[PDB]
């Protein structure tokens, strides 16, 4: 099995099987002596636990926290990418494949977020 | 249909700017980088081969090599704060000859004792090169070479300069792609790319116009230049087999310490044991020259049937026209004009020890940024000391000629160290993982 | 539609739909100076993770982490409101709704806490 | 009731009742002078975010986010301990019981993150 | 079958090492301390005690005394920095005898005015321990005793050194054990154990040989060593009975300021009002033999039918000889020769005020850290001064004999102010708690 970071040039449909290597390295003398080596270390580590939250909170507000893959209610838009259902998956890898949908990724938080309270709105809150 | 899902942990990166954090072994002297203050070094560092990725590289446009800069200047800033600061040593100095081997004066002058109503009156040995006089008609009185930009700060003894190995580690959520492309020439798209989380063991030495203690190429030379053809822009060279240089500090000085004031103390040269013996250093001609050669037919590819000629250096400044090192606290200043003195044709063929003696100066006062002011005074260092380095690479700059002419001149090139840690990072870019990834599917079945 | 903290005014039945644009902007020159307003700077990127954390473990405890609304099995209490089911929903805003609780937070944290220990406790571990 | 690491002399089934007090201790002058107790708690506090986060990545990826107890698709194996199904439940404490595992945390860890990931890619992504 | 399961929040912990945060009485003059900067201590520390729970304690091997020490030290050196130094200080005196008595000394001395071309001269008392002369020969020309070693930083007059309790609390996901065995000698398994996420009240207050306003012993004497028998092991023992001592300063200074420069000034005594009073402390002798035949009888349950007997320290340095302490901003420097005479038997029994007269040395220039600079001149105090104090504990040193005669001399201990802090936290020890709890039971029904 690969290591940490060693499925990049496979495809989307095999990529995703050791995305847990990915998952949990995104966090990995006890006296600090705040030097130029303690500050940018510090710092290191504020922006770790910033970059991990930041990107947590919005599987939090989508509804899918603690999963690694989950299906929602927003439908795919043929105008970000025209490309047929499974011709991504069997031979493009994620490198190319980000930058396709690199101008739309606001959009899609949106829609996702908005649809998201939308459907917890309508079941949740009974009268 | 198509529902939109979100995929965590997806392999994917961009180049974005981010700091980084020490790591190096640590365990006893502390070192001028401190070492021991950062993240004890891993066992054995993760390093995973990513198959079917390309990935674009720029060594030049690099924020690893500008970081790494101001890590070293600040952490150098950092290591002259708690020392003592040579304040009260600009008196006018009274030197003479000692008792060529006119570069050592024998110097007297006057120095506030611990006893702030007392005073104390010394003697010591300075270079030439750091001693200064007030005019060029009295003489016998001198002053220091930085006095009237900034006083200097004597070096604590407590540390050394060794080139102690450091990783670069990268913070959680970024990582280091490494370059492992045979012959790669640091620009352009890479065709065996591998990742890690910490780069190797990077020795943070101090050199100019030559590379000590570098990393070797993989099997042939390389020439590492944004653009070859400009004539403003430096070129760096990797070599393939390690040259050896044998430098010596022959002068056996006595180290004195005396107290300029309550709880603090100067150190100095007292006097030299034997007899003076200039500083010198030696490498091998036959390999020296012979690498010359793989250099100059490997540059004959990209200037064509033209001959390549070396020349010294231009002039100006010590620091930029003489290949300085510091070697085990002492710095050392040696004259390349033997090492780049030769011709090499399209036929032409290098075809015993042999050894090629270069002359060398030592200074105390050193700025080593090209600051105005903030010297450091480098402490003497007792005993007599040996250096022994792996040249590796060199820095070269064209001459700007007509370029129609059957030759052109080359001279050994200079700079404020950025481009000997982009000779190092060169195999290293920094990125950032994006754990969001966006891609539809076939759900809700 | 209205942007952050823009429906406070509105009725506790219709401030509950743009709830996602308050939960998004709970988190939101790279070398640091840490000087005057470097150390603030940290100071409060700091406290807002703390704050983020607490008002988060909360969540994570209670069995609702990453979603926005949940029902537990606590029932009200008329002690701490007499008010109806519904004339808060459809008349009074949450500013006018938080201090009229506010001194029965601890205790309804309490046996939220407890209930759902309890509920976790009897569901898993069969034996 | 027993307060805050009450319950750790009692065995391991009647110690997993209490855990939301320690599940909520793990996170609990305005100015910061960064002087030697303001270094030294603005470590700590970073440091409790570290292990907070560090701790809550794993049942993150593991699929029991904020949840204090789950099960999983992960076998028991005999060679970690040999001991019955109820002789620790009823007579061994956790102190006694985290020594006899410590070895095998690791093992453990990985394979449950390998079927977690296993279970959600058969799971999900049907096409 | 069986499934694994993973519990959060579960309640086991691991001995690990971690920072550690103040908490205070939020209440003004700040103190050396800097007790307003931390976190305000909490109404109520809620402490639970542990059921069915036996843990292991090490007050030898224990992180928290090391931290605390270190803590201390960067708050003195905190303390210490925006005060003004005593760098112009180190100009030679002469002092002459003040008008035994001869323990004070007139000094008379140049100093440096806030006009940077003129001078100023003034007069102060000073100690004769402070006070040390150029040669043996001259006579009446003197130096401070800290001036060839570092320049001394006056104590900022708006701090006080009232020795106020702290409370270490831990960091969450951390915590404190607490050991509430009666009589625990603090190595071994504890049968009673407690847990607080902050400790008590811990008043830093820095004592040589005896242990001043200490926790008290809950029913018996307690001696706390790694090992006993080992005779370069220190010994700590703590007594049920508050041992009171009255300690006073007679001599009433004036204080006044002098400024040696632009914005700072000094202080220092001016003159006596009334006359030469020695100062010194007092004692009942007739509680204090009794604790120390308590101590004895309990002493003699570890060597045997041995018979005890005390004997005063050995001579070298002041600060480990004598019993040191502070009044106020008053340091002491009691002499134990008075207390620590005595032989006691097997059947030996001690069977109105008989109090004991301790003759005391008072020092300006302490470096309380045995440390090779960093010295801190503490400001004179005006009025008298008197501080009473609570003798909870005592160290021991026991003589390297060879242990086969009937008897053994014990020593006043002392050294390293670590044994200060490890004489109060040994009833605490610092654990790291794992909530990832792994255990299998029968799910998937
Ligand atoms: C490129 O890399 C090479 C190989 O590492 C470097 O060569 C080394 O240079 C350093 C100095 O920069 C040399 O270290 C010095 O050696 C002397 C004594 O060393 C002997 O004993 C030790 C015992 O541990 C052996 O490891 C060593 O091989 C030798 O046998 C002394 O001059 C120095 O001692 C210093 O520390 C002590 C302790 O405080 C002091 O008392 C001394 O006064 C002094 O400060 C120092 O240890 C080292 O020996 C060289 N290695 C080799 C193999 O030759 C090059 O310097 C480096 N190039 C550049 C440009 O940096
Ligand atoms: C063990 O613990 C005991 C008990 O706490 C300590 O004894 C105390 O020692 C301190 C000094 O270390 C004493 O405090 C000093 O008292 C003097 C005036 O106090 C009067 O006023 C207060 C008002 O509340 C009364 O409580 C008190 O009884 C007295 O009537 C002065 O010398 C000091 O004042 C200082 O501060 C002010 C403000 O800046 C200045 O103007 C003064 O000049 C001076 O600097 C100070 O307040 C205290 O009284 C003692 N308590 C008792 C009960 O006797 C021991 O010191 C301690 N042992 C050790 C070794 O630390
Ligand atoms: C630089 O000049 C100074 C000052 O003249 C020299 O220092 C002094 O050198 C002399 C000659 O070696 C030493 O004298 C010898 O000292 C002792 C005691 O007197 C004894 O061995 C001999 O009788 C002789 O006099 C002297 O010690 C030394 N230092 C002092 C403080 O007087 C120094 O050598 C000169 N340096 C160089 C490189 O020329
Ligand atoms: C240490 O020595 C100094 C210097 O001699 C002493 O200071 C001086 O003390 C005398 C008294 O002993 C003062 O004299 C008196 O002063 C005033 C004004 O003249 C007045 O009360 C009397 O007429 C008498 O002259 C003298 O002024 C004073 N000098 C200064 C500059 O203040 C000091 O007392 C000695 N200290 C000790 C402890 O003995
Ligand atoms: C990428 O380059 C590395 C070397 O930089 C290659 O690794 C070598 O692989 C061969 C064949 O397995 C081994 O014998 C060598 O020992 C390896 N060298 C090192 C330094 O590890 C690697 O194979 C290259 N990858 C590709 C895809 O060509
Ligand atoms: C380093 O190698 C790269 C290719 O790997 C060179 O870049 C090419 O340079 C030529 C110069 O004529 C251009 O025409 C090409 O378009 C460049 N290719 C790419 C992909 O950018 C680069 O010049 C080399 N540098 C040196 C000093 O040899
Ligand atoms: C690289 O440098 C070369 C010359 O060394 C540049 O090519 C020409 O440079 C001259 C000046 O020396 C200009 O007047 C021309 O306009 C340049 N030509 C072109 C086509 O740019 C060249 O531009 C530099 N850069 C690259 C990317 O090759
Ligand atoms: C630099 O190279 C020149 C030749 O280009 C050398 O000059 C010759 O030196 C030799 C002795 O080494 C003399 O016999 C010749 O007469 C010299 N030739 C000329 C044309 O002057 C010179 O020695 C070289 N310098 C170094 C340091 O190697
Ligand atoms: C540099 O000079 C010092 C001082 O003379 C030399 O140290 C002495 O070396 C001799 C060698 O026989 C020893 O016997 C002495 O004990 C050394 N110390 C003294 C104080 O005399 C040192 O060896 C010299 N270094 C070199 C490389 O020659
Ligand atoms: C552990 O020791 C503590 C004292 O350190 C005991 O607490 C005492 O309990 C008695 C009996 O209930 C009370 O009268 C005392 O007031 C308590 N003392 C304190 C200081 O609180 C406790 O009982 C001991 N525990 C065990 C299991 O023996
Ligand atoms: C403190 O008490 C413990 C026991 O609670 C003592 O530990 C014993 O030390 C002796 C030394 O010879 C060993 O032989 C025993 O095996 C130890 N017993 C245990 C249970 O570990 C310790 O010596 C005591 N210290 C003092 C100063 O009395
Ligand atoms: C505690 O100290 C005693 C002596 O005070 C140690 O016991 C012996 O010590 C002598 C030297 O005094 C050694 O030669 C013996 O080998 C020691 N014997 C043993 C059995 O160790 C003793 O080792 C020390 N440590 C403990 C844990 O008791
Ligand atoms: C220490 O000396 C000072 C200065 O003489 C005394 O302060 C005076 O005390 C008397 C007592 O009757 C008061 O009337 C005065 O007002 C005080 N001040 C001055 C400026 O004279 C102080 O009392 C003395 N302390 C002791 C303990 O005797
Ligand atoms: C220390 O103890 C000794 C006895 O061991 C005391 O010496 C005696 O002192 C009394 C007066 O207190 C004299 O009458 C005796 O003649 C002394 N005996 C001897 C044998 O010299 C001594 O006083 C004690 N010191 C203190 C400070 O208590
Ligand atoms: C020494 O300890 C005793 C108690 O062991 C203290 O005496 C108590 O003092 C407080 C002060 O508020 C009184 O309220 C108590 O009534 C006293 N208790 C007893 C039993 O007398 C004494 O104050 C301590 N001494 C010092 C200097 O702190
Ligand atoms: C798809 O995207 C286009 C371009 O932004 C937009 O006009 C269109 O409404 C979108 N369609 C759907 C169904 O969301
Ligand atoms: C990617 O590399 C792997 C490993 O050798 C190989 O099996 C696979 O065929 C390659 N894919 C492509 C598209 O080249
Ligand atoms: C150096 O180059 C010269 C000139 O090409 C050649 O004759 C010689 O063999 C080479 N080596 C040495 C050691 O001089
Ligand atoms: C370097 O060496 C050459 C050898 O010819 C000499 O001419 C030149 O002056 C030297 N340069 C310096 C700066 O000493
Ligand atoms: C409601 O609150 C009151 C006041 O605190 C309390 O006495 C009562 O028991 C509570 N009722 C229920 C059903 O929890
Ligand atoms: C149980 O553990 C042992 C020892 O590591 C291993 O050999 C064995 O394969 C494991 N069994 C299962 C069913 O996982
Ligand atoms: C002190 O000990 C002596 C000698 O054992 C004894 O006579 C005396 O009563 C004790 N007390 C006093 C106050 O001297
Ligand atoms: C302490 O007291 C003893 C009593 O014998 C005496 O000899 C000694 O000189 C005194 N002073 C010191 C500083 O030890
Ligand atoms: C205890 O008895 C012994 C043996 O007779 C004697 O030497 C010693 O003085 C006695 N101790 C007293 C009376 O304190």
């Amino acid at each position: 099995r690969r290591g940490f970071l060693g499925a990049a040039g496979s495809t989307m449909g095999a990529a995703s099987i050791t995305l847990t290597v990915q998952a949990r390295q995104l966090l990995s003398q006890h006296l600090l002596k705040l030097g130029v080596w303690g500050i940018k270390q510090l710092q290191a580590r504020v922006l770790a636990v910033e970059r991990y939250l930041r990107d947590q909170q919005l599987l939090g507000i989508w509804g899918c926290s603690g999963k690694l893959i989950c299906c929602t209610n927003v439908p795919w838009n043929s105008s970000w990418s025209n490309k047929s259902l499974d011709e991504i998956w069997n031979n493009m890898t994620w490198l190319q494949w980000d930058k396709e949908i690199g101008n739309y990724t606001q959009l899609i938080y949106r829609l996702i977020e908005e649809s998201q309270n939308q459907q917890e709105k309508n079941e949740k809150e009974l009268l | 249909n198509l529902w939109v899902t979100v995929y965590y942990g997806v392999p994917v990166w961009r180049d974005a700017e981010t700091t980084l954090f020490c790591a190096s072994d640590a365990k006893e002297k502390h070192n001028v980088w401190a070492t021991h203050a950062c993240v004890p070094t891993d066992p054995n560092p993760q390093e995973i081969h990513l198959d079917n990725v390309t990935e674009k590289f720029n060594m030049w446009k690099n924020n690893m090599v500008e970081q790494m800069h101001t890590d070293i200047i600040s952490l150098w800033d950092q290591s002259l704060k708690p020392c003592v600061k040579l304040t009260p040593l600009c008196v006018t100095l009274h030197c003479t000859n000692v008792t060529d081997r006119e570069e050592l004066k024998n110097c007297s002058f006057n120095m506030t004792t611990e006893l702030r109503d007392k005073r104390q009156k010394v003697y010591s040995l300075f270079y030439r090169l750091d001693i200064v006089p007030i005019n060029e008609n009295q003489g016998s009185e001198y002053r220091l070479i930085n006095c009237n930009t900034s006083a200097c700060t004597q070096a604590c003894p407590k540390v050394s300069f060794e080139p102690i190995p450091i990783h670069y580690c990268a913070p959680a959520g970024f990582a280091i792609l490494k370059c492992k492309d045979e012959g790669f020439n640091g620009t352009g798209l890479c065709k065996n790319v591998s990742t890690v989380q910490c780069t190797h063991g990077i020795k943070p030495v101090v050199s100019t116009q030559l590379l000590l203690n570098g990393s070797l190429a993989e099997k042939n030379i390389t020439i590492r230049s944004e653009n070859i053809t400009n004539n403003a822009k430096i070129i760096i060279v990797q070599l393939v087999q390690p040259v050896t240089i044998k430098c010596i500090r022959p002068n056996n000085y006595t180290r004195k310490s005396i107290r300029i004031g309550p709880g603090q103390a100067f150190y100095a040269m007292g006097d030299i044991i034997g007899d003076i013996r200039q500083a010198h250093c030696n490498v091998s001609r036959s390999r020296w020259n012979k690498t010359l050669q793989e250099v100059a037919e490997k540059l004959r590819t990209y200037f064509g049937n033209k001959t390549i000629i070396f020349a010294n250096s231009s002039g100006g400044d010590l620091e930029i026209t003489t290949h300085s090192f510091n070697c085990g606290g002492e710095f050392f200043y040696c004259n390349t004009s033997g090492l780049f003195n030769s011709t090499w044709y399209v036929n032409s063929t290098w075809n015993s020890n042999d050894t090629i003696t270069l002359p060398c100066r030592i200074k105390q006062i050193i700025n080593m940024w090209q600051r105005a002011g903030q010297c450091m005074y480098a402490p003497p260092i007792p005993g007599v000391i040996k250096c022994e380095s792996n040249i590796t690479g060199l820095l070269l700059t064209r001459d700007g000629g007509k370029d129609n002419n059957v030759n052109e001149t080359f001279r050994p090139g200079g700079g404020d160290m950025r481009d000997n840690w982009r000779s190092e990072l060169y195999k290293y870019k920094v990125v950032e993982i994006e754990p969001l990834g966006v891609a539809p599917t076939r759900c809700k079945r």
